[PDB]
RNA sequence: GUAAUCGCA
C-alpha cells in the first residue's frame, strides 16, 4: 500500500534469477569477478554485493506483469521493479481493478525487456499512469474503490445538523474560527476539535463552494451601511459600497483536508518540474 | 557507528515568521525509530510553551464586533489581527502591554510597548489601519503556557474581550525511516522535520523537546529518602439461630469465608442484627 | 442517543468536579472506609501534612485489579455511558431477551 | 507558496515521478507516440553503440530523455540516476516498502 | 459445541447465546470490554502506534 | 603491570633530596577523581616511550594530604616535573593535558 | 482553481472527480492526485 | 553607548575563573540517593563506587560552555597561552558559541606551565618562579565592554589563590557592581583552603560581601560553621540522616545586606536555598549512570549553576519569588541530570581486564555495551 | 502539590509470572498519554534478557528421532527447553550443560550454569525419563534483544539451533483518568505490567525509562570517544590545507570594537569564512549599520 | 514425453 502507480514490488529470489545474466556483466565488467564461472558461483554463495549489483542494475528497467484471464487489454502492464525481501509480488493498489485481481490466492507472472526498442516500448506506452481511462467508454479505470472510499465518505459525510446536534431548540437561546486551514488541521491534530465539529473557515475571495441556489435565510442592516448576509453553509459580510469585506466558510475539517491534500497535490507537481 | 549521532541536513528561512530544518539520526537498532519519532513529534506538538497575547482591552469600542470612527475595521477583525501576533519571551506569570499610537498614520505595527522579557519577532504584522486622526488606545496581557489553550483571567468581567490563543509554536512536525539492513544487522535511519513560527529555531526546538521527554520520565527513577477450606464451610451447617441465619442469608452470605471477610462493624450494619447477635457468631465461630 | 449520552457525561463530569477526586473514585474502592469529604481532606492534610494526591494514591493502593478494571470505565479516552456503567443484570439480561 | 510541501516535492524527485512528468511533456510535443518511441530507441542504439562500458548501470534511454529535458530548459540530472547520501556503508541498501 | 440451526428453538436463539455468554464473561472475570450495553459485541481498542482510541467500535474475538 | 608505582611521600622526599641521572615525575592522584583516572594512562604509555629515560611516580592525594598541600596542590589532576640539575627550577602542570605537551616539556626542560 | 465540495462523496462522485482531473490537469498529475487521495482515504479509514 | 542598539533580549553572563581541560579543584565524602536493592541485582554489570566522593564543581570555562547549551548568551574572561594547548581551548569554547573576545592569548606565558622552586629542606615549594598566564591578569587587560553589557558576574575561589589573581578579581568584581551586575560567587574551596575553617573563611572574606547569590555544597557548609558532619557515608540506606536542611538560624550568621539567595547545593539529590524571608528545599535524582571517569560528579554541579544563572538572568525581578526559586531549582536539577549523563555517555567506560581494543592517542575507552562482557 | 509514584500491587501469582501496578497521579493534560505510550513502547521491545540458543546433543541422528529411554522426541525437547527463563546483565555467550542419570525428570535445577546466569523458575519440565540412562546435554546461554532467527541451520554438526525470544516483558496497559480540578485539566495515569519472573515489573519500569532517556539523549549532544578531540580536529584543520584553518578562525580572535562584533553575532555571523562570503551590501544591509565601520572592518581585515 | 485424476484463481 505504500508503492506508487509505477513501482511495483519483486521478490529478490525471481529478481535474481530474471536479471541473472545483467549481474554477471556486473560482476564481470567491477573487480568483482575474473571470469563467468567465478560470477555464477558467487550469486550461488548469496554474497551481499551480489545484491547491491542487482538493485543498481534495475533501477531502469521495467517489467511485464500479466494475469492469467488476460481478457481486456490492461492485463498486461509496466512497473518499475523494486527489492523486496519475501516470496509476494507486492502491488499498487489502485491498479487491482484492471486485473481483475483480488489477494485471495491469485499470482501473477514477470518479463524482462531484453532489447533496448522493448525497454523504450515498456517504459512509454505499457506504463500505468498513461493507462487511466478504459478502451469501452473512456471512464477511468483507477478510482479508490473499497477502503480509500470509505475513508473519503467518511472525511466528506458531514455533520449531525437538525435534532441529532441538539436537544432543544434553539429558538429559546459553529462555534470555533479559523483564519486558515492550516490551523484548523493543526487543531484536529491536537484533539482540540473532532472530525465531525462544524467550524468557520475564512476565504479570500474565491466563492467556488457548490451549494443549492438558495437565498439567504436571515440577513442583518445597521445603520452604518454594513449588511451580513447569512446563507445556509457561509457568511458573507460587505459594505456600504457593495464591497465584499469579508467570506466564512461553514464546514468541518474533513471537506478542507481534501480540498488541501488535491491542492497541494497540484502545487507539488508543479514545483517539481521546475 | 555504535555512537548515535544527529547532523541538519536542511534547513532554510521561507520567511520571518516561517522555519524548515530537517535532522537525521543514523545508528538505530529496529522499533527504536519509530518510537522516538512518535516521542518527539509528541514532544514537540504539545510540550514547547509558547508566548502570545491571551486578552485585550477597548475602551472606545462597547460591541465585540462593530466600526469604530476612523479604525476602518471590525473589532473582531483587529482581534483576529492580534492572535496571529508571534512573540518572544520567557515569561513566568502574566504582564501587562500597551499600543498607543494616536496619529492619521496609514498602519499600526511594531506599537506594542512591552517590557523587557518580552520581544517581538516580526514587526511587519499589520494590526490595523487608522484613516482618520485618532487615538488608539487598547490594553494587552501577554501569557506563557505549554499549549494551554483556554485560559480566562477575569472571564469578561470589565470590558475586555477575551481572544483565543494557541500556544504552539512547532506548525508542524514529520517523521520517517528509513532502514538499511547488510546480511543480518539491520540499521534504521530517523528523519525528523520540524517547522516553526519564528520564536525559536528547529534546532532549539528540539533540543526543548529532547529536554521535555527527559523531564517527564525521570521522575519514574526518582526515589524518596526513609525515616482454603473456607469456601466449602457454608453458614447452614455452623448451628446458628434462625434470626442471624436469615439475615445472614439477605445481606448475601451463604459461607464462612463471606462471614470472615464481613467485618463487625459492616455486620452490625444489617438489618435487624443485634449487638449481641455479633457476639453470638463470634462464639459459634470460636467454637468450631 | 448522543445528546442524552452526552448529557450524561456531562452530569458525571459536574459531579466528579463538584465531589472531588476521592469521594468520586471511592466507589470503585470497596476496601476503603474513611470520610471522603473535602473537609476531611483538609483536616487530614493539617494534621498530617498529606495533600489530595498523597490520599488518592493511599485509596488507590486499597484497590482489587477487578475494581481497577472496572474503573476503567472513567477513562478520559474511551468514557463509557455511565447508564450502561451503573446498570443492573436485570436490565441487561433484557437485552437479548 | 504552500509552507508544507517540502517532504512532497523531495518525495516526487526522489521516487522517479520526474520521469513521468518528462515523458509526458515529450509526447505533448509529438503527433504519433510510435514514431517518437522509435526515435528514443534509434538514439539510445546509438548511444550504447558509441560507449559501451560507460553504461550498466546508467540506463542510455534515461540518458536520452535527460538530455532532451536539459535541451529544453529543464534541469535534470544524467539519466534520472540519483545516490543516497546519507547510506550507512558499503553492502548496506535501503528497504523500499 | 452447538449444532447446527438453533432458531428451532426459538427466534434470535445464537444472538440470545453469544451476548449471555459474554455477559458472564465480563462479569466473572471482571473486564467490563467484553460486553458493552451500548453496542454488544463490539468494544473500542487503541493504536499501538500513536496510542490514541479508534472513533468507531470494532468487533474482538477469537475464531 | 604498570611501570608507575604508588610511592609514599618519605621516599619522596629521599629521590628529591639525592642526586638522580634521571627526571623525576610526580603524579598527585585520588582514586575518587575522574580525570587522574585518564592521566594514569598517559603516565603509563609516557613511561612506554621512556622506558629508563624517565622516572613516573604516583602518590595517592587522599593518604597524603599535607605533602600536597605544602607542594601547593590546587588541584587533582596535577603533574610535577623536576629536572636532574638541581639547579633547574620544577614545572608544574594542573589539568589533564595531551601527551605530546609532557614529551615536549620532558625534553626542553 | 478547483471548487470546495460540502457533500458526500461516492464511487459515482469520485469516478467524475477523477474524469474531470483527467481532462483539466492530464493523467500526469492525476496519478499524483490519486495516489494522495487513496493516502489519506486509508489514512482516514 | 552601544546599549540600545546592540545589547539583545538575553543578558549576558560574564565567566571570569579560568579555562582549564579536566580540572578538580577538591573533593569531599558525601552521599547520593539510589536505590540499593537495583544496584545489589546488578552489582556485576553497573559501575558502583566503593567510596562516594563528589566535587563542588569543575572550572568557568565548564560553566560557560553549559550555559551557552543551554541557550543562554555567555562570555569568559581571562588570560591564554599561544601555545596549542591555549589555541584548542579557545577553539573549543567558540565552537560551543562562547563569546571569547574577553580571551587574552600572550606567548610570553604557558597556559598550563607554572615553574616553581624546590625551596628549602622538607618539600616546601614555592610559585615565585613564574605563573601559568591563568593566575596572571593586569588590571589594564580587563576590558570593561563586556563589563558593561553583563548584567551578571561569575567567578570562584581558584581565581583568588594567586595574590594577584585575586586582586585583578577584586577589582573586576567591584567594577562590574559600580556598572550594575550581581556577582554570582561559586565558593569552590580548592584542596589546600581544606586545614582549617578559620583560614578559609577569612581568605574568601574579601568575597561574600560583594556578591548577591552565592552557591555553597553542604560540606563547605559545614566546614565553614561550626558543624561537624556526623554521618556513616557509606551505608547501603537513605536514613534521613544525610540530606538534611539546616535551620535558617544556622545561616544567619553568615548572612549580610547585599547578599539576597543562598544556595546549598547536595549534588542533584537534594538543594537548599535559603532567603531572608523563607527557606525550603527541593529534592532531585541523583542514581544516573556512572563510569569511573564520570565519578567525580563534576558536570552535576556545573549543570546546577548554568540553569540556576539562565533561571536568574532572565527573570531578575522575581529572585526572591519563592516559586520562581523553586522552578529554577528544579530546572537545575533537570540540567545536572542531563550533562552527568552526556558525559557518561561521551567519555565512556575503561576497559576491562581483557583489553585488546585500538588505543587513540594516549587513552583507550570502550562503551556500556563493550564493558559489560562475561570476561 | 508534587510529582510522586507507588506500586498499588504486587502479586507474585507464580515462578514465571509477576503482577505490578503504578500510578502517576499528579500529571498533565498532554503528558499522560504520551509517558503512556512511550512507556508502552518501551516495555515491548526496547528490553532485552537471555534466553538458551544453542542444545548440543550426544548421540542423535536428527532432531526428528526418537531417543530410548525418553518419553518425548528431540524436537519436544528443544521446544522445552525453548521456553526456560533466565536471568543475566552481562553481553556475550556462555556455556552450560545437564548431566543427569537414571530414572526420573530433568528440569531446569539439573542445569548448571555459570556465576552471572541464574534460573528463575527452577521446576521446568524439560523431559521425562522412563528408563536408567545418563542424559547429557549441552546449553548456549546468550542475551539479546527481540526475536532471533535460527539462521545457521547448517553448522557444526551435532549442535542444533532453537529460535529465542528475549522479551522478558508478556504484555503492559495503561488508562488515564482525570482528576477533576477545574481549569487546570490534569489527569492520573496507571500502569500495568507484567513479566515473567526475570526481573520484577519496578526493575522493567526503571529500565524502560532509563532506555527512553538513552535514546532520547543523542539529540543534546553536539553536531556531527576521546577527551581530546577537539585538539586533534583544531591541529588537522591547521595542519592540513589552507581555507579551512580559516574556518577556525571567528570573530573573537579578529579585534573588532563591540558595536560591529555583536551586530555580526546578531546577523549570525562568527567565523571569518562567513565574513569573507558574505557581501559588504549585506553587511550594510543589516540594521544599527553604517559606512564607517566597513572600512573599520576591511582595514582590519587586510592587516 | 504423453494420458488419467484432482485442485487453483
Ligand atoms: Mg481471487
Ligand atoms: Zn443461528
Amino acid at each position: 500500500p505504500s508503492l506508487s502507480l509505477h513501482r511495483c514490488g519483486l521478490p529478490r529470489e525471481i529478481a535474481i534469477e530474471l536479471f541473472q545474466t545483467f549481474v554477471i556483466r556486473g560482476l564481470i565488467r567491477q573487480h568483482l569477478a575474473s571470469n563467468i564461472g567465478v560470477a555464477k558461483s558467487k550469486i550461488r554463495e548469496k554474497e551481499p554485493i551480489v545484491w547491491e549489483i542487482l538493485q543498481e542494475v534495475m533501477q531502469g528497467h521495467p517489467v511485464l506483469l500479466n494475469r492469467a484471464p488476460t481478457l481486456h487489454r490492461l492485463g498486461i502492464q509496466a512497473f518499475q521493479p523494486v527489492l523486496v525481501e519475501g516470496r509476494a509480488i507486492c502491488l499498487h493498489p489502485l491498479v487491482c481493478k484492471g486485473f481483475n485481481a483480488d489477494f485471495d490466492g491469485d499470482q501473477m507472472a514477470v518479463h524482462v525487456p531484453l532489447s533496448l526498442e522493448a525497454q523504450v516500448e515498456a517504459r512509454l506506452l505499457m506504463f500505468s499512469h498513461m493507462n487511466l481511462l478504459s478502451p469501452a467508454i473512456g471512464d477511468p479505470i483507477s478510482v479508490p474503490t473499497q477502503d480509500m472510499l470509505i475513508g473519503l465518505y467518511v472525511l466528506t459525510s458531514g455533520n449531525h445538523r437538525g435534532i441529532c446536534v441538539n436537544r432543544y431548540n434553539p429558538c429559546n437561546r459553529k462555534e470555533p474560527f479559523f483564519s486558515n486551514s492550516y490551523d484548523a488541521i493543526g487543531a484536529y491534530r491536537q484533539k482540540r476539535i473532532n472530525l465531525d465539529s462544524p467550524l468557520w473557515l475564512r476565504w479570500r475571495l474565491d466563492q467556488r463552494v457548490i451549494a443549492s441556489r438558495e437565498t439567504p435565510i436571515e440577513v442583518h442592516y445597521e445603520s452604518l451601511g454594513t449588511f451580513y448576509e447569512i446563507y445556509g453553509h457561509y457568511l458573507i459580510v460587505r459594505s456600504l459600497k457593495k464591497q465584499i469585506l469579508f467570506i466564512y466558510i461553514r464546514t468541518t475539517v474533513g471537506h478542507i483536508a481534501l480540498y488541501r491534500e488535491i491542492e497541494e497535490a497540484i502545487q507539488g507537481f508543479s514545483r517539481a518540474y521546475s | 557507528t555504535r555512537t548515535l549521532q544527529w547532523k541538519c541536513v536542511e534547513s532554510r528561512t521561507d520567511s520571518k515568521r516561517l522555519y524548515y530544518g530537517r535532522f537525521i539520526l543514523s545508528p538505530l537498532m529496529k522499533g527504536q525509530a519509530d518510537t522516538i519519532g512518535i516521542a518527539m513529534r509528541r514532544a514537540l506538538l504539545g510540550e514547547i510553551e509558547g508566548t502570545c497575547i491571551t486578552r485585550v482591552k477597548s475602551e472606545k469600542v462597547p460591541h465585540e464586533y462593530s466600526t469604530i470612527t476612523g479604525i476602518q475595521e471590525s473589532v473582531h477583525e483587529i482581534l483576529m489581527n492580534l492572535k496571529e501576533i508571534i512573540l518572544r519571551s520567557n515569561l513566568y506569570g502574566t504582564s501587562d502591554a500597551s499600543i498607543c499610537v494616536k496619529g492619521p498614520g496609514s498602519v499600526t505595527a511594531q506599537d506594542i510597548i512591552l517590557p523587557p522579557y518580552v520581544e517581538i519577532v516580526d514587526n511587519t504584522q499589520h494590526i490595523a489601519s487608522l484613516t482618520e486622526p485618532i487615538d488608539f488606545c487598547i490594553g494587552l496581557q501577554i501569557e506563557r503556557n505549554r499549549g494551554y489553550l483556554i485560559k480566562t483571567p477575569h472571564n469578561f468581567q470589565d470590558g475586555s474581550y477575551p481572544i483565543d490563543a494557541v500556544f504552539m509554536p512547532v506548525r508542524n512536525a514529520n517523521h520517517s525511516i528509513h532502514s538499511y539492513g547488510n546480511g543480518n544487522e539491520k540499521q534504521e535511519i530517523l528523519f525528523l522535520e520540524i517547522w516553526t513560527n519564528g520564536s525559536l529555531t528547529p534546532k532549539e526546538a528540539l533540543h526543548e523537546a529532547s529536554r521535555n521527554l527527559i523531564d517527564l520520565f525521570i521522575p519514574f527513577l526518582h526515589m524518596e529518602e526513609d525515616n482454603i477450606a473456607l469456601k466449602s464451610i457454608f453458614i447452614d451447617q455452623s448451628e446458628l439461630p434462625s434470626r442471624i441465619y436469615n439475615c445472614l442469608k439477605m445481606s448475601n452470605i451463604y459461607t464462612l469465608l463471606d462471614l470472615l471477610n464481613n467485618s463487625q462493624e459492616d455486620l452490625m450494619k444489617i438489618e435487624h442484627f443485634r449487638s449481641e447477635d455479633v457476639k453470638r457468631i463470634l462464639g459459634i465461630l470460636e467454637k468450631y | 442517543r448522543h445528546l442524552y449520552k452526552k448529557e450524561r457525561l456531562q452530569a458525571e463530569k459536574e459531579k466528579l468536579e463538584k465531589i472531588g477526586p476521592i469521594a468520586y473514585y471511592s466507589e470503585w474502592v470497596q476496601a476503603w472506609k474513611k470520610d471522603t469529604s473535602r473537609e476531611a481532606i483538609q483536616k487530614h492534610f493539617e494534621e498530617t501534612g498529606e495533600d489530595e494526591n498523597t490520599q488518592l494514591i493511599e485509596m488507590f493502593c486499597h484497590q482489587t485489579d477487578r475494581e481497577y478494571r472496572i474503573m476503567m470505565g472513567t477513562d478520559i479516552r474511551i468514557p463509557r455511558d455511565p447508564l450502561a456503567m451503573r446498570m443492573r443484570e436485570d436490565q441487561i439480561k433484557q437485552i437479548w431477551g | 507558496r504552500i509552507p508544507f510541501l517540502e517532504e512532497q516535492v523531495r518525495k516526487i524527485r526522489d521516487g522517479g515521478k520526474l520521469l513521468t512528468m518528462d515523458i509526458h511533456r515529450l509526447l505533448l510535443n509529438e503527433d504519433n507516440r510510435f514514431d517518437f518511441v522509435n526515435e528514443i530507441a534509434a538514439e539510445a542504439k546509438q548511444y550504447v553503440e558509441n560507449n559501451r562500458d560507460e553504461y550498466g548501470a546508467k540506463k542510455a534511454i534515461l540518458h536520452v530523455l535527460s538530455n532532451r529535458m536539459n535541451d529544453a530548459g529543464v534541469y535534470r540530472a544524467e539519466a534520472y540516476m540519483e545516490s543516497d547520501p546519507f547510506k550507512p556503508g558499503p553492502g548496506y541498501m535501503k528497504d523500499e516498502l | 459445541r452447538i449444532a447446527p440451526f438453533d432458531e428451532r428453538y426459538e427466534q434470535e436463539a445464537s444472538r440470545k447465546l453469544v451476548f449471555s455468554e459474554l455477559y458472564e464473561a465480563s462479569k466473572q472475570t471482571a473486564n467490563p470490554w467484553v460486553f458493552e450495553p451500548e453496542y454488544p459485541g463490539k468494544s473500542r481498542i487503541f493504536d499501538g502506534r500513536t496510542g490514541n482510541p479508534f472513533e468507531q467500535p470494532v468487533i474482538i474475538g477469537k475464531p | 603491570d604498570y611501570l608507575v608505582k604508588k610511592v609514599s611521600a618519605k621516599d619522596i622526599q629521599e629521590l628529591i633530596k639525592g642526586e638522580r641521572n634521571v627526571p623525576l615525575i610526580i603524579d598527585f592522584y585520588a582514586t575518587w577523581c575522574g580525570p587522574c583516572i585518564l592521566m594514569a594512562q598517559e603516565l603509563e604509555m609516557l613511561a612506554v616511550e621512556y622506558e629508563s629515560n624517565a622516572l613516573i611516580v604516583k602518590v595517592d592525594t587522599d593518604d597524603e594530604y599535607e605533602f600536597a598541600r605544602d607542594m601547593q596542590v590546587r588541584g587533582l589532576p596535577t603533574l610535577y616535573f623536576i629536572s636532574p640539575d638541581p639547579n633547574k627550577d620544577a614545572i608544574r602542570t594542573e589539568g589533564l593535558i595531551p601527551i605530546q605537551m609532557m614529551r615536549d616539556i620532558i625534553n626542553n626542560d | 482553481n478547483l471548487v470546495f465540495h460540502n457533500k458526500a462523496i461516492n464511487g459515482t462522485a469520485m469516478k467524475r472527480l477523477i474524469s474531470r482531473l483527467i481532462d483539466h490537469f492530464g493523467m500526469a498529475y492525476t496519478s499524483h492526485i490519486l495516489d494522495q487521495v487513496k493516502t489519506l482515504g486509508f489514512q482516514q479509514a | 553607548e552601544d546599549i540600545s542598539f546592540s545589547y539583545g533580549w538575553p543578558p549576558l553572563v560574564c565567566c571570569f575563573g579560568a579555562a582549564q581541560h579536566a580540572f578538580v579543584p577538591s573533593g569531599r565524602p558525601s552521599n547520593r540517593l539510589v536505590d540499593h536493592e537495583w544496584h545489589e541485582r546488578m552489582k556485576d554489570a553497573i559501575w558502583d563506587p566503593e567510596k562516594f566522593t563528589r566535587a563542588p564543581g569543575g572550572c568557568s570555562s565548564n560553566v560557560a560552555v553549559a550555559l551557552a547549551s543551554l541557550g543562554g548568551k555567555v562570555a569568559f574572561m581571562g588570560k591564554l597561552g599561544d601555545d596549542d594547548f591555549g589555541q584548542s581551548l579557545v577553539y573549543f569554547m567558540n565552537i560551543n558559541k562562547v563569546q571569547t573576545r574577553s580571551v587574552r592569548l600572550d606567548s610570553k606565558k604557558a597556559t598550563a606551565i607554572t615553574h616553581m622552586k624546590i625551596g628549602k629542606r622538607g618539600g616546601l615549594r614555592m610559585t615565585t618562579t613564574k605563573p601559568s598566564a591563568e593566575d596572571s591578569l593586569l588590571k589594564s587587560e580587563i576590558n570593561i565592554d563586556v563589563l558593561k553589557e553583563a548584567k551578571m558576574f561569575y567567578f570562584n575561589t581558584f581565581s583568588m589563590l594567586d595574590p594577584n589573581m585575586r586582586l585583578t578579581t577584586l577589582r573586576a568584581t567591584k567594577i562590574s557592581k559600580k556598572l550594575g551586575g550581581v556577582v554570582f560567587y561559586d565558593v569552590n574551596l580548592p584542596f589546600p583552603l581544606w586545614e582549617s575553617g578559620d583560614k578559609a573563611k577569612t581568605f574568601i572574606q574579601q568575597a561574600w560581601d560583594l556578591a548577591d547569590i552565592i552557591e555553597v555544597t553542604k560540606q563547605e557548609l559545614e566546614f565553614l560553621c561550626g558543624i561537624k558532619p556526623s554521618e556513616r557515608f557509606d551505608t547501603k540506606d537513605n536514613d534521613r540522616s544525610k540530606f538534611t536542611h539546616y535551620p535558617p538560624e544556622v545561616i544567619a550568621p553568615l548572612w549580610h545586606e547585599n547578599l539576597k539567595v543562598l544556595f546549598v547545593t547536595n549534588g542533584t539529590s537534594k538543594i537548599h536555598y535559603y532567603t531572608k524571608e523563607h527557606n525550603s528545599a527541593v529534592l532531585g535524582l541523583e542514581d544516573v549512570p556512572l563510569t569511573p571517569y564520570t565519578s567525580d560528579m563534576s558536570a552535576s554541579g556545573d549543570g546546577i549553576i548554568a540553569g540556576i544563572i539562565r533561571m536568574l538572568t532572565v527573570q531578575p525581578h522575581l529572585m526572591t519569588d519563592k516559586g520562581y526559586l523553586e522552578r529554577t531549582l528544579k530546572y537545575a536539577i533537570s540540567c545536572g541530570v542531563v550533562d552527568q549523563w552526556l558525559q557518561a555517555r561521551r567519555l565512556g567506560y575503561p576497559p576491562k581486564e581483557g583489553m585488546e581494543d585500538d588505543v587513540v592517542p594516549d587513552d583507550h575507552g570502550i562503551k556500556s555495551v563493550t564493558e559489560r562482557e562475561y570476561r
